[PDB]
């Protein structure tokens, strides 16, 4: 099993979470998040300004996964996530032992 | 037993009025609808009437042609470098002085003898926008923005005030610079968090086809504009503009829309119409 | 065991700090402090100095100078008539685009570079001064103060920032027109309810006999003021800059300085020192 | 007995009032008022605006003067409150029959 | 000479202003007040709410006038100020001896 | 006719206006007045300040009476609006001409 | 039924008081008996406490006289006092600084805090509060009078919920100290908050109409009523400058002046939700 | 010329600072050598009400153990301190309150006032400012450690423009005052109103590289760099728990923490405004 | 010397005076506490006590008995199933008649003649309580909650306004539905954060044995009241006032109480008394 981490740009949260409700995911967290990533030395531009190594808002949006579902899910997201314009963000993949419901106490 | 039913046409209004209640609409106002009386008169009816219902509008204006005037009275020969105009430290001398002086000011004294309270700005008051030199080299004092503090102007926007900026703003240094006009409305309407950024132009928008009007998409998305760059469909400075438009979409603007600013009343056909006057780029 | 003793000088400010602490002064930052760099870049400094304390500047401003400059440029010749510029529809267009475009964000620019966040304004922003033709027949679109409103700069002032607005307003049709630097000065410190309104000028105050330089009067009041005029003791272009502090006075004002511009920091001269500079006119 | 009542520019309150004691005034009252004095179709001044018939803020000052202290009691206001601008204001003399302090009793017929 | 004191209602002012101004009116003065005067027992309304014998907010208007004015000056007045509904106000005649200009001099 | 100026002490309003009203008055104003009356070399008390020479807040309490009322009018203001201490206020009787009611007409003036 | 304690239908009867003076501001003057005695002591805070709770406004004045004495006699100075105030050198003025600021007004404040609300103490001399002035009186040392207060400081605190807690000791525009007399700085205080009620806590029935009778206790009186008794003889003693006090504190803008029996436990809430006769109200009339 | 003082052009050199410090909140350890000289005291006043003046925000935070000293021998107990602390039992601890809260913390007020600031005396027990709990080291009787720090109270009159002086006496849970120290609590109230320099005035020209040698003085250092020192003996004495003090304060949010020579005239304002030596600047690093 | 002592009680009541000191509290006024004139009386009573102390009592209202009356007096016949009313068009008219109309306003009426400000609402009144069909079917226009929106009565909440809300709310179309009172409470309880939901009832509370009237169990947590339900204890239409709690607990409330309306000033007793009423759940 796999955790799927997207720092995504704030607006696009919408488009994302539709795309995945879409193609049929059940529980996702969203956190608020700075974040930063740029080149090989590029400016990042956010709220009309130009910024270097300063931290911007952005937008951790946490699923957790079947294994076979990875692959077209970040395909999913990033189709719905990208504008193409420096600091759209990361993908991060880790692995998940057990997942329980709390209300009924479902493990997977 | 009377006459004016234009209550009927004013009550069809009510969804648009609602829909954009209290939003905030950066306007390029330029060229065609500047030049233009009848035009020019018009943009300030609807920008007043836009602050009056309770939305928030804000003005960007260049003014190019408004600038080659003076320049030809000082004995300055006008020149173009692919779209930025090249301006060494004789030539922005009077940029500043046209823009921020006479055309500024025009548009704010029109609009408060309309009715509105305009208050006019350029980037350096308050350090509203604050200028780099432009990547492109050569190009003499030509910039670039590299902050947007609104900390300035929306005290004044709450107040139901009309920010109107000319694109010119200064240096950490002093130094005046030439700003393109669209890139100062796009990134003024990004640090504003703005529902909308309309650049007016003398295009009816982005035809599917040129041959071949009128083949005007309604509404594009990113990807699909970024493509049709590369198709070539979209071309000329046209370029720019779209550009202009993904760089602050991206930003957090909900809607970008290029509309022809050489109709009448070319502002409320977009807000309250469901008339095509434009390309809409969102967002998606 | 220590060098500069910058402290018990600092220390000694303490009195005047209290004295005038939160209080509001009108500058009319014009002429040899203008002109001259030395001078000009340490107005700029006394200026944030006194907002980062937590006084209420405002800068009001003109440029005749700098305007008989773009005439020439322009093929028109300078022409005044007793006091004031004679200003046709074409000589006008070019003291706005100098006032408000190149001398207005010229001292913006310094003071934010100095550190401190300055807003530029003419009349017209907002309405902040509105014009009406001057009495004074034939003189062109030469201007008088019909109306301040200070709704608009009044958030700013609050805030921090540092106004700085041009003598240069449009009517109530949309006409420029420009308006004597010294009342709108006057005028703008009496909106404000200022506590000083200080006039930077090319003479060492009012002198009570002008064949000695060292008369130098400190203090007067309005009676004193008025009775020369009419001995002929106060002359020239004196005469309409008294005036001024009179009429400023009358309306609530509680100091009016006319001080020698001439010299470096002229401004904290008169503020934080009991040195001379200029002749102080009260209410009183 | 009479009644003066002057109504001022709202600065000037503090250098009539010093006057008034250094005359030797003993009791006053001031309230704040709203006025105009059409000067000829002139406009008077007022936070930098021109005003024509407009009601603009003034002050109501009330003393009341022994007969004999009248003449030189308005001279003393009239010189301190004076600008010599447009709206310095209008003094208004009226009789006055009785004055009775409240906490003592010392009436005036 | 003589002193009209005219107590009205608060929206009139315009009204009596301009009446006065038309009939050649120099000098006024306005200050805020609070009054009343009901019957024979009666109330009188105020922003919707009926009272007895509570102060309610008018406008003491002051003019000086010459003696001969006095009666049209009065009816120009009372023209303007009446609504004909309880609580209009009253008019108060007083002696003036001296009228002084400040800026001037000029008694009357 | 007569006009009785009463300038009292803010709290006092009500004790004075109830004594006119059961002394049988109908008309009365009131406006918001600041002042000082003050004998040397004392001070007078306010909101637990002492003050010698600047204006504090009182009320001046304005009525229209009938020249027979006035000597036993303030006789009933003064015993309702004083409390013996420096500052109760001072009362100011003046001529009145003619007494117009705007809603109705009604002119007084004797006799 | 099916219980035990209420108690509510008792509190249910609180309502109409509670309403009277809803919002509303008391100034007390806490002090003698109910500041010696631990029963009454604990009992005051428990009852300004409440009244904070509720949503009136208490603040606290105190001298301490008993208190300062044991100190003096601890530094080998002798109590003396003329007819009224506390006859006081430089010497003992640091005395009575260190006992009443330091020690008594911050036992008050603890107490307070402990109990529940939050205190906040006091002295004239913090922001100006109040002003001294060298009392009329001559020759009787640093005995100081109310020149002027400044509760610009201390209503935000009364808005925020706070209980002040003012010490009766104040400095003069040069910085020296002045003994001034608590009942007064509490008047004063209370005049300048515009205070509903000033209530006086003291070591006497109230007021009584005849100084051998202990049950002529006057219920109400007017000033007029008041000025009387001073002359009549009956208004006696030291009750003579506290009378003086409410006078001149009600003159002033307060509405009521309470002079109550603080030598009963709980004496604050039997005048304020209570119909029980505790002492002598003082008015405006 | 024409023209005599200047002074203005002096003036204008202090901008920078001016504005580097701009709305900052400085919390300065008023005592001992700046506490006693007159010349100094008024002196620090006069600094004090500058900085507020200017628009920065200034809290005074003092002790005064030679203050108390006095006292204390004219009560007949005896002075006992223990490698720090003073051993203050329940008789000593009364002293101190009187001492610290009644006659040091006022003066200090007493003189702002004059000077022309506002200033507002407190002490821990004022609203919970400070709360106090027995000091870890056991048997030396009620000496007391910031247990918490609540600036409810102070930051409204801090908005206002108003002077904070607080006194280093604070009350438990309970309501038994405890002797903390002056340092450790000027540090706490600066963390906990993440000021942006906790300056500790004391007698000593900073932290030296060589204690034989007067102009070794450190400019700066961090905190490893300051760690290293108490290790390698170079930081001795009291200058320990002063370093300490640093340290805990910084790392609990301040940006900075001086500890200057409170001895020469205006130590502050050459802190402050001026580029010269006059102590060690310890960061958070 | 004096014979009163409301006042050794009163400071009795401070410690739960400062433990519930600005709390909200949503009380079910309804049935027992509601016909009983002398406990209606008493509710008011405790409601503007709460108030006037500090608290923000919120009280929620419904009235089947109330209703009961008028539908017989158009000839239209109760018809209950299961719990809800089966409210068809024509009964529904009714309903709304009577809840909104003459028993919000009777309730409203009460307190402000008792001294407090009352300020009567039902779901509909701002979009408080915006209703769907409930899942049941076939019962006609029975309602149950779909949103709250309490941006409209936390304004008067603040403003010491004590707001009385009935249970009846419109949908999105601006039909009507009954909506069960219980439920309505909690969701308000919910949405306010409210620190009590207090649901006056005709029983002791929870009884651990019915056949003993002195089981009264004080003190229950969620899984201890899922369990029973489970085992049969909880029957009846404790069932859904069960229920009610747990649903309400769950969503941030932090303690339910069913009380027993049916004695004298009921609230005070579980608010300011040891004494059991009823039984508390919590979350914890
Ligand atoms: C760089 C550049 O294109 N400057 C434009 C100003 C922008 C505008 O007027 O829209 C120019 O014509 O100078
Ligand atoms: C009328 C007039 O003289 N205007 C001024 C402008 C302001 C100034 O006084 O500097 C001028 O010289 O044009
Ligand atoms: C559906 C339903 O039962 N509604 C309730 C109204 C509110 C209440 O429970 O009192 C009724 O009896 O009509």
């Amino acid at each position: 099993m796999k955790k799927i981490e997207a720092i995504i740009r704030p607006f696009k949260l919408d488009e994302v979470k539709i795309a995945l409700v879409n193609a049929g995911i059940v529980g996702m967290t969203v956190s608020e998040v700075r974040g930063f990533g740029r080149q090989k030395g590029q400016t990042e531009r956010y709220r009309g300004s130009e910024y270097t190594v300063e931290f911007l808002q952005k937008l951790k949006l946490e699923i957790v996964v079947e294994d076979a579902q990875v692959d077209t899910v970040i395909d999913k997201i990033v189709a719905a996530a990208r504008t193409g314009e420096i600091g759209d963000g990361k993908i991060f993949v880790s692995p998940v032992d057990q997942t329980i419901r709390i209300r009924t106490g479902e493990k997977n | 037993a009377g006459a004016a039913d234009r209550v009927r046409i004013l009550s069809e209004a009510l969804p648009y009025l609602q829909q954009f209640a209290g939003r905030t609409v950066v306007v390029k106002y330029g060229g065609a609808a500047m030049k233009q009386e009848e035009l020019k008169e018009a943009v300030m009816r609807d920008i007043v009437f836009l602050a009056c219902v309770g939305m928030r509008p804000v003005v960007v204006h260049g003014g190019g042609p408004e600038i080659n005037a003076w320049l030809g009275r000082v004995g300055i020969e006008p020149q173009f470098h692919n779209g930025l105009r090249v301006t060494d430290a004789d030539t922005m001398e009077v940029v500043e002085m046209v823009l921020v002086g006479r055309v500024n000011k025009d548009i704010v004294s029109r609009i408060n003898t309309t009715g509105g309270r305009a208050v006019g700005f350029c980037g350096t008051d308050g350090r509203l926008v604050l200028a780099r030199p432009h990547d492109q080299e050569g190009i003499g004092f030509v910039g670039e923005v590299n902050s947007v503090n609104s900390e300035v102007i929306e005290p004044l926007l709450e107040r139901g005030y009309i920010p109107v900026i000319s694109s010119v703003a200064a240096d950490e240094n002093g130094q005046s610079f030439n700003i393109n006009a669209d890139t100062v409305a796009g990134e003024i309407a990004a640090a504003l968090n703005a529902e909308k950024l309309i650049l007016l132009t003398d295009t009816r928008g982005i035809l599917e086809d040129p041959k071949r009007p009128e083949s005007l998409i309604p509404r594009l998305n990113i990807p699909q504009s970024r493509e049709l760059i590369a198709q070539g469909i979209v071309g000329g400075g046209m370029i720019p503009k779209v550009d202009c438009c993904i760089r602050s979409l991206a930003q957090g603007v909900r809607a970008a829309h290029i509309i022809d600013g050489r109709i009448p009343h070319a502002l409320l056909l977009e807000i309250f119409t469901d008339a095509g006057i434009g390309t809409m780029i969102v967002g998606s």
